[PDB]
């Protein structure tokens, strides 16, 4: 059956994945024991009668978190050989994963995918989950995504990245790790959903009114976005869109494929009690500079493509009127050569909800994914952070000493410079 | 009807056989005292294939136990299912072939053949018409490698229109039991190629690899490892005992495998091989049975099959499984793994669907395959022979008991020739 | 003596019918012992079946409907899987007409009273109470068992729980629905039902 | 020593006593 | 049945059965007299109780108090603060619930209001003293609309 395969690389994607497959078990009504007391075929296989097994792969070079998944809640629902564990972590080095230590896991990983992909035709795509800044997510993420491009040249593969924020970076070598990442994550991938962390920090504090969150609240909130993204692959509706025609709609030219996200509503039981989330205003909150999840004001950029999966009860009256309102807004400027900009999607299944989480049950949700030119400075900001540190060779010898060469750092320079040059070329 | 006489020679054979008779007895459901309970006609209709009624309900197996030292024959007597065997079936040597092929064969063995052939033909002529024999020996030792290969040569000339299959344990790549290893192996190969129809190779260390990885058992004893050979060596002979859609036989797979008479050395694989942890998390079907059975870390010979190309290969499926799902997949693997097989044989593979699954388990396969990947294994035994012959080390222990130096020169020539055909046929 | 000889329903059937046969033969050309065709039995007694309203209905109510027994266990995962699809089939197939088409009887392989009532709360069709001997008698009749506990007389398990058996008036197995069988159409075998030619006459 | 094996051949399963045409 | 016929008493120390709780949200309040945190949380809880009952035409919330005090002299003295129901310190039920819900004088401790569903089935912890640590403010996240005893 038609299906989609999930890949989690590194400490970031792993516990995102922990938040991910928790919901999907609850969406389908399967208990953590593994048994319930065709719609799920796109994410779960069958083991005999009544047992459902996740179709994902986990991949990390250190067992400090891989073991934590295995001895956790999902001892029986998961699979032991589904999780891949190495020996030593790449430790914030692009060179450790992509060059030296990664090779012993790629042969083990390739075998797993090939064993999972061959059985049933009509696969749709892949789902990466990694941090750009972390070493394994950048390193071992790349060579696996490089190798998949060569083998299955035919095939779609989505990326989900946790880009470094303008203030918070939580590592000294984030500018080196990122600019090296995107040179080798421009060409190989198709579409990469950019996310920042301090963006969601201000999300939790403003709408969801919690003054200090931690990772289990970040991953719980990204799990709602990805579930709203891919419900159309799972369940039916009036109008659904899959992986393969996201890139048709959103990517006009092969370089410009880094885009943002926003989700409405993000409202607790505090205010789900107190107002409608009507279609005339949930789309307004979606376009608000608060609700975007990639930490850059879209005022100093030009929108070029938007994609809007309404999930839950929306009658088409409200869609059309709401769409027309957005064109009239003068604060939101499209690029002049692109008259249409919106690809509506309305689903009929209600929004999902974690139990005892901060998400309130709402009768309608919108998950907006937006190709804009506001990314232009987010690339130039990291370019500037690269320029300082490269100026006198700091933290180079770690990369050089592992097996990389000085000079491929330079190759990434005109690569990212070309990327900033394209956005300012396109957006005029 | 059809009878298979079991002969167990050497220390390894006698150990490996005592576990085999345990697997057969409870596959048929026989109390170790010999009596019957289990209530099925279909497990019972073909029981004369291994056993003989003795008027108290009981079955005594058509097994003969032979060894030149009485040490390990009391081991099977005192141990599990020791009450089942016949006391007349035991034949003792009081001396012991101390890892010396010479006294296994010529000198010490010759005065015990006059007894071991007595019991074998006494069991042979009792039936209507015999079908074959099976012999368990190791080609390391003395009382299995030499004392066994003489019994091979004697019963072959007496009954030339029957067959025999020998389950033989060879030397190892890294670790090395019985430091006079290459002498006993090479002297036995050039005799075994002349007098035996089919030989299933077993190595300790592909077999050590399996229990380390798949079974996940840290400190593996003889008992659990023999239980893994005994299931395979029960699987190859299921079809004689139980009906099925596409039936098979030893002679059925004898003619279907070997192209040319001198190459008949076969690899064994078995599936499923599931630890305790992963047992409830597998949905056993015909697809992944084929993917498990074509795995380099699954065969019981320590040869990587990716070096050579498979010449002929057979699959005795066991249980109730649908048959395009059988045949279409062997088509799949033969087309997909195009470089793994040999071009000049259309339909490299062979199939069989034996209708009764193993006990408790539901869907099983036992893979037997004539590979050319034993190019590297026999060239390993070859250069070990050359290393220990030019220095003439340990030659005195053999030569002094009627051996001849001409025998070793023929043995290497007659075994370097066997290498020649494997490499020739790519 | 269909579908098996050695079943409690059939032993009761044989005893009763040839008791009657001998009596009327002596009282009167009549073939003893009577043919299985000539025998007549009452399958479900007076107080067996009870519906969704907790009201006992007689056997004569089942005339004109394709009836099927459903051997179910509360805690078996396969039964937990099969239940929604059987319910949906019942729903759609009986809604789509101005005539009642099929009916399901519930026969419980469950452990105890509490669990039986808990599982029976989910079903909109008829059921037989677990303490009623007819449950065990029907189990031995149709050779459904989860484990070799009750002796079988050279037979095997026909199936495992869960199972759906389309039955006739006299304990005839009209057809077996291949849920967990030689065919394994889990949740899909329900479409094989030929409701037109198997009416409870 | 065994509790009883209760899988059955396909031949025995299905070529059974059909009701006869007259 | 969570509570036998005599574990519950009203403000006037008269017993009420299980059945009376139905229709309205009910929570167990694990507390003790001696604690500064209980002394600080009691009045906020009182105001919350008053407003959640005043704003409307139903009873919406109800509290059963479980004591971890030293003995009886503290028990009545800290029960007389409370206009809601309480479980007697001398019933075994206190030790069973104590051990069951894992408050301890080990994961959780005093104070702890925990809302109770249909049969056991705690809905939410009300993070008054937890990782969230919403002192006197977690109280508001109670979902009486969702949970109703039945």
């Amino acid at each position: 059956m038609r299906e989609v395969i999930s890949i989690h690389v590194g400490q970031a994607g792993i516990q995102i994945g922990n938040a991910c497959w928790e919901l999907f078990c609850l969406e389908h009504g399967i208990q953590p024991d593994g048994q319930m007391p065709d719609a799920f075929n796109t994410f779960f296989s069958e083991t005999g009668a009544g047992k459902h097994v996740p179709r994902c792969v986990f991949l990390d070079l250190e067992p400090t978190v891989v073991d934590e998944v295995r001895t956790g809640t999902y001892r029986h629902l998961f699979h032991p050989e589904q999780l891949i564990s190495g020996k030593e972590d790449a430790a914030n080095n692009f060179a450790r994963g992509h060059y030296t230590i990664g090779k012993e896991i790629v042969d083990l990983s390739l075998d797993r995918i090939r064993k999972l992909a061959d059985n049933c035709t009509g696969l749709q795509g892949f789902l990466m989950f990694n941090a750009v800044g972390g070493g394994t997510g950048s390193g071992l993420g790349c060579l696996l995504l490089e190798r998949l491009s060569v083998d299955y040249g035919k095939k779609s593969k989505l990326n989900f990245c946790s880009w470094p924020s303008p203030q918070v970076s939580t590592a000294v070598v984030e500018p080196y790790n990122s600019v090296l990442s995107t040179h080798s994550l421009l060409e190989h991938t198709d579409v990469a959903v950019m996310l920042d962390n301090e963006a969601i920090y201000d999300i939790c504090r403003r709408n969801l009114d919690i003054e200090r969150p931690t990772y289990t609240n970040l991953n719980r909130l990204i799990a709602q976005v990805i579930s709203s993204l891919t419900a159309s692959l799972r369940f039916d509706g009036a109008l659904n869109v899959d992986v393969t025609e996201f890139q048709t709609n959103l990517v006009p030219y092969p370089r410009i494929h880094f885009m943002l996200s926003s989700y409405a509503p993000i409202i607790s039981a505090e205010k789900a009690y107190h107002e409608q989330l009507s279609v005339a205003e949930i789309t307004n909150s979606a376009f608000e500079p608060a609700s975007m999840m990639a930490k850059c004001d879209p005022r100093h950029g030009k929108y070029m493509a938007c994609c809007l999966m309404y999930r839950g009860d929306v009658v088409p009256k409200d869609v059309n009127a709401a769409v027309a309102t957005i064109k009239t807004k003068r604060t939101i400027q499209f690029v002049d050569w692109c008259p249409t900009g919106f690809k509506c999607g309305i689903n009929y299944q209600p929004p999902t909800v974690v139990p005892g989480g901060d998400l309130a049950k709402v009768m309608r949700a919108v998950c907006m994914i937006s190709n804009s030119t506001a990314i232009a400075e987010v690339f130039s900001r990291m370019d500037h952070k690269f320029d300082l540190m490269y100026a006198k060779r700091a933290f180079v010898h770690w990369y050089v000493g592992e097996g990389m060469e000085e000079g491929e750092f330079s190759e990434a320079r005109e690569d990212l410079a070309a990327l900033e040059k394209d956005y300012e070329e396109v957006g005029i | 009807m059809r009878e298979i006489v079991h002969v167990q020679g050497g220390q390894c054979g006698n150990q490996i056989g005592a576990k085999f008779w345990e697997v057969i007895s409870d596959e048929h459901g026989i109390d170790p005292t010999g009596t019957y309970c289990g209530d099925s006609d279909l497990q019972l209709e073909r029981i004369n294939v291994f056993y003989n009624e003795a008027t108290g309900g009981r079955f005594v197996p058509r097994a003969i136990l032979m060894d030149l030292e009485p040490g390990t024959m009391d081991s099977v007597r005192a141990g599990p299912f020791g009450q089942l065997f016949r006391p007349d079936n035991f034949v003792f040597g009081q001396t012991g072939a101390g890892n010396n092929w010479a006294k296994g064969h010529y000198t010490e063995g010759a005065e015990l053949i006059d007894s071991v052939l007595d019991v074998v033909r006494k069991e042979a002529e009792g039936c209507d018409c015999l079908q074959g024999f099976q012999i368990t020996h190791s080609l390391g030792g003395g009382t299995g490698s030499g004392m066994g290969t003489l019994l091979i040569s004697k019963v072959r000339e007496e009954y030339p229109d029957r067959i025999m299959e020998t389950f033989s344990v060879f030397p190892s790549p890294k670790v090395s039991d019985t430091v006079v290893e290459p002498y006993n192996a090479t002297l036995s190969v050039h005799q075994l190629v002349e007098n035996a129809d089919e030989v299933q190779v077993i190595d300790n260390e592909a077999l050590y690899d399996i229990c380390f990885r798949t079974l996940k058992l840290t400190t593996p004893t003889y008992g659990d490892l023999n239980h893994l050979v005994s299931a395979a060596m029960s699987g190859v002979t299921c079809c004689l005992r139980f009906p099925g859609q596409l039936n098979s036989d030893l002679r059925k797979l004898a003619v279907n495998l070997i192209p040319f008479p001198r190459l008949h050395f076969f690899l064994i694989g078995f599936a499923p091989l599931t630890s305790r942890g992963s047992q409830q998390y597998r949905a056993l079907s015909v697809p992944e049975l084929t993917q498990q059975m074509f795995d380099a870390k699954n065969m019981m010979c320590a040869s990587d099959p990716r070096h050579g190309r498979y010449l002929t290969a057979s699959a005795m499926f066991r249980g109730r499984m649908s048959t395009k799902e059988v045949d279409e997949q062997m088509l799949n693997v033969q087309n997909k793994n195009s470089s793994y097989f040999v071009e000049w044989i259309p339909n490299n593979m062979k199939s069989s669907v034996c209708d009764i699954p193993p006990k408790g388990l539901k869907m099983s396969v036992t893979f037997v395959g004539n590979s050319t990947a034993i190019q590297e294994m026999f060239k390993r035994v070859s250069d070990q022979f050359t290393a220990m012959f030019r220095r003439k080390a340990f030659l005195h222990w053999y030569t002094g008991e009627g051996m001849d130096e001409m025998e070793f020169t023929e043995a290497e020539s007659n075994m370097n020739d066997l290498v020649s055909e494997y490499q020739q046929y790519q | 003596s269909q579908p098996v000889f050695a079943s409690p329903l059939n032993v009761e059937k044989r005893r009763l019918n040839e008791e009657r046969a001998l009596m009327q033969a002596q009282k009167a050309n009549i073939q003893l012992p009577p043919n299985y065709g000539d025998m007549d039995l009452i399958l479900f007694p007076e107080g067996s079946l009870k519906n969704s309203n907790n009201t006992v209905i007689p056997q004569s109510h089942l005339k004109g409907k394709s009836v099927a027994l459903y051997f179910a266990d509360g805690a078996d995962p396969k039964c937990a899987s099969l239940l929604p699809f059987l319910l949906n089939y019942y729903r759609t197939m009986n809604e789509g007409g101005a005539n009642q088409k099929i009916e399901i009887i519930f026969v419980s392989l469950d452990r105890d009273r509490e669990a039986f009532e808990s599982h029976r709360a989910h079903m909109p069709w008829l059921s037989i109470d677990l303490e009623n001997p007819l449950t065990e008698i029907l189990k031995r009749h149709f050779r459904v068992m989860k484990e070799y506990e009750v002796p079988t007389y050279g037979y095997g398990s026909r199936t495992g729980v869960p199972s759906v058996i389309v039955i006739g008036s006299d304990g005839r197995e009209a057809q077996f629905l291949p849920i967990c069988s030689g065919l394994e159409e889990g949740d899909r075998a329900l479409l094989r039902w030929d409701w037109r030619n198997t009416k409870f006459a | 020593p065994t509790l009883p094996f209760n899988a059955q051949s396909c031949y025995r399963s299905e070529y059974v006593a059909k009701p006869l045409p007259p």
